[PDB]
């Protein structure tokens, strides 16, 4: 079962030109463990 | 040009070049966010800041990033608040927890912020996401509404896998989540 | 599995993924470690940690950097001191300028050192470098004085190549500098 | 054409610890010269 989604996010007029990247989770009266098993992350910038 | 890439196939207990926030730590080989308690935020960096725009010449740069993550629920009704992929300015912190996923402060648009996140939201908050209830994926940028949604119907404590990448040259934030 | 990597073919002035220390900063499309000027330590770092080695399994990494450099000089007599690439505790910072490239403190073997370097030195330091006097290529373990050096001619003002690899299966290091 | 080669038998594991930087440095003293670096790549793998 996949799940896409697509959506045109012009990058450069809402994050800095440098950026760190990571993940987030949180539970708040309702609650669940949040886990990650592997990360993969790629990223290319011509200049 | 640059590029900046790693891969982590198996989390260890003392993963250095990544920076943990809240109570984020890894633990039997995995990066846990949360347990399950109340709460409670997680959030893990990568180390190196990443270029992701020059303003000097204008390139905006491609991305792909993929990961497995589980949510683990006692059950599938009483389960929140969900997790995120985010790209933020280099001194981020955590911000509101709960229905605010450690990343946004308001359902308000604030440019200040400069964060957009792609969030995997298990829980409804009636004052900002999708009116039918419903669990989905969101595309998150300087607000916890977010500009787009899918449903997504959750597998409790199935190993899910994402892919997420941006193209420079179309603008285009690509999303995809597999339980496979 | 954990895999690093990264390329910077052409450095910009806000290089946020460099630590710079001493006099080391970034210009003209350059990483300058150095201006012709006397008396200088400059060093920049790759800003996240990577993982070498791994105790609980024992395994060490395979690793293969490269790199071209520029050394340029008065003229080709009154040359000094060099370039080092090293690798080194996380915390690393400046030791000793001139003579020990600011990598090292001593030519006495210091266990608690934990830097290994591989450098281009084009002054011959008579307590410990090579006593044919010539500039070289060396490899460094916890001290200034080489465990193996090869005579190298300096071409001053050119670009060099350098690849350097480690073959974790014989814990092999090589390095090759080359000029067109 | 020009090249230099030099290759040793160095094991690692025993000299530096499992999480490492690494880096450029370069020196001047009395004498000096301009010590600078146009382009870097890197890349390691640890199974
Ligand atoms: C964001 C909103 O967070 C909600 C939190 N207040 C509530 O207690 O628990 C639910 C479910 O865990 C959260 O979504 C808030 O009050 O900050
Ligand atoms: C560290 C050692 O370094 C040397 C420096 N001090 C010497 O006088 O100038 C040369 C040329 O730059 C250096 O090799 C010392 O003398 O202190
Ligand atoms: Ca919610
Ligand atoms: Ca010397
Ligand atoms: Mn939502
Ligand atoms: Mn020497």
């Amino acid at each position: 079962t996949s799940y896409t989604l697509n959506e045109v996010v012009p990058l450069k007029e809402f994050v800095p030109e440098w950026v760190r990247i990571g993940f987030s989770a949180t539970t708040g009266a309702e609650f669940a463990a949040h886990e990650v098993l592997s990360w993969y992350f790629h990223s290319e910038l011509a200049g | 040009t640059e590029t900046t890439s790693f891969s982590i196939t198996k989390f260890g207990p003392d993963q250095q070049n990544l920076i943990f926030q809240g109570d984020g730590y890894t633990t039997k080989e995995r990066l846990t966010l949360t347990k399950a308690v109340r709460n409670t935020v997680g959030r893990a960096l990568y180390s190196s800041p990443i270029h992701i725009w020059d303003s000097k010449t204008g390139n905006v740069a491609n991305f792909v990033t993929s990961f497995t993550f589980v949510i683990d629920a006692p059950n599938s009704y009483n389960v929140a608040d969900g997790f995120t992929f985010f790209i933020a300015p280099v001194d981020t912190k955590p911000q509101t927890g709960g229905g605010y996923l450690g990343v946004f402060n308001s359902k308000d648009y604030d440019k200040t912020s400069q964060t957009v996140a792609v969030e995997f939201d298990t829980f409804y908050n009636t004052a900002w996401d999708p009116s039918n209830g419903d669990r989905h994926i969101g595309i998150d940028v300087n607000s916890i509404k977010s500009i787009n949604t899918k449903s997504w119907a959750l597998q409790n404590g199935k190993e899910a896998n994402v892919v997420i990448a941006f193209n420079a040259a179309t603008n285009v934030l690509t999303v995809s989540l597999t339980y496979p």
